[PDB]
């Protein structure tokens, strides 16, 4: 049961590292995207 | 011994019904029970005149509690003496009912009793103007039970500091 | 369609997680509040235009996750910010304590001359107040920050908060 949250935390790390990179990129070019 | 919880069906139905057509009227079944069983005993203090003012202030959301980083001590009380209960304790919080009449000193025990009631009204109000969307009825119910549990304990002199 | 604006000011929201940044944003920009609002993922901004000294100001309010240490995506966040709303929770003293740490990031990663306003939010919780107004206003005055208490929930001073920081930015940008 505890091996699922350890691997599920490595997944979150990966998703979040992705969101950071892409958001950084989006601002370096077309920040218009991040508007509500 | 294990710690469990089961909703009292009588209480559950009373609430689930009130949520569907929420009112702040003191005389409805839902609030009346809580008024008599929880609120009234909680807001019962030595100086009963000021106490009844606080009860009205709480219902109006006009009551406020500040910590303390020209008046006198007969009405307001002071740092070493609580205004609500005649007790002598270090008072680290002070109450304001206005529109402030005066700033009144409060013992930690009083603060716990009053906030417990203010928390109840606060959540109830959130529902009346709800404002409570993503929480299902079972969760909300058990929130009210929690809110009451706090008042039930403060009622009896069990508080947190 | 007249969408014109005379000045475009970027203002960033900073402060401890849960002080209500995202709701200050929604309250000002779309007059909406969410009691159940969740933690902010990624980075966003919404815009609103106002009149200041006859000139129209288009405000660009940026918001991001209140949890910040290792983000490194912060350089981009503060870049071009001419104003900052530094937010704490009146009812959680810890969030006021960390205001100093936030001033650090501003003095490190953000431009100087950036207008900084201290905002005490959740003024609507009257019985829970942990940070007396005077102590904050004092800290604000000595540290060169504006100060106001807002409630995203009942709307008090939210409008006022933005009108204030936006006009202080006007005066500095028009003068130089
Ligand atoms: N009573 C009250 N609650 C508020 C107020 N503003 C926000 N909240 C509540 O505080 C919680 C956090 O709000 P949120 O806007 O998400 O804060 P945040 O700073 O954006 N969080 P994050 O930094 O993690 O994105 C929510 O439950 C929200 O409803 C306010 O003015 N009054
Ligand atoms: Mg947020």
């Amino acid at each position: 049961l505890m091996e699922a949250i350890q691997k599920q935390e490595e997944i979150n790390f990966r998703l979040q590292d992705y969101i950071d990179r892409i958001i950084v990129a989006i601002m370096e070019t077309n920040p218009s995207i991040l508007e509500v | 011994v294990k710690d469990c919880k089961e909703a009292d069906l009588s209480l559950y139905n009373e609430f689930r019904l009130w949520k569907d057509e929420p009112t702040m009227d003191r005389t409805c079944p839902f609030l009346d029970k809580i008024y008599q069983e929880d609120i009234f005993p909680c807001l019962t203090f030595s100086k009963s005149e000021l106490a009844s003012a606080v009860l009205e202030a709480v219902e109006n959301n006009t009551l406020s509690i500040e910590p303390v980083g020209k008046a006198s001590a007969v009405e307001c009380g002071g740092p070493k003496k609580c205004a609500l209960t005649g007790q002598s304790k270090s008072c680290k919080h002070r109450i304001k009912l206005g529109d402030s009449s005066n700033y009144y000193y409060i013992s930690p025990f009083c603060r716990y009793r009053i906030t417990s009631v203010c928390n109840f009204f606060t959540y109830i109000r959130y529902i009346q103007q709800g404002l409570v969307k993503q929480q299902d009825v079972d969760q909300m119910f058990w929130e009210v039970m929690q809110l009451r549990k706090e008042m039930s304990l403060a009622k009896l002199g069990y508080f947190k500091e | 369609r007249d969408d014109e604006y005379d000045y475009l000011f970027k203002v960033v929201l900073i402060g401890d997680s849960g002080v209500g940044k995202s709701n200050l944003l929604s309250r000002f920009t779309r007059n909406e509040f969410n009691l159940e609002s969740k933690s902010t993922i990624g980075v966003e901004f919404a815009t609103r235009s106002i009149q200041v000294d006859g000139k129209t100001i288009k405000a660009q309010i940026w918001d991001t996750a209140g949890l910040e240490r290792y983000r490194a995506i912060t350089s981009a966040y503060y870049r071009g910010a001419v104003g900052a709303l530094l937010v704490y929770d009146i009812a959680k003293h810890l969030t006021y304590e960390n205001v100093e740490r936030w001033l650090k990031e501003l003095r490190d990663h953000a431009d100087s001359n950036i207008v900084i306003m201290l905002v005490g939010n959740k003024s609507d919780l009257r019985h829970l107040r942990a940070v007396p107004t005077d102590e904050a206003r004092a800290f604000a005055e000595k540290n060169g920050l504006s100060f106001i208490e807002t409630s995203a929930l009942d709307s008090t001073n939210v409008e006022a908060a933005f009108q204030t920081i936006l006009t202080e930015i006007y005066r500095i940008v028009s003068q130089k």
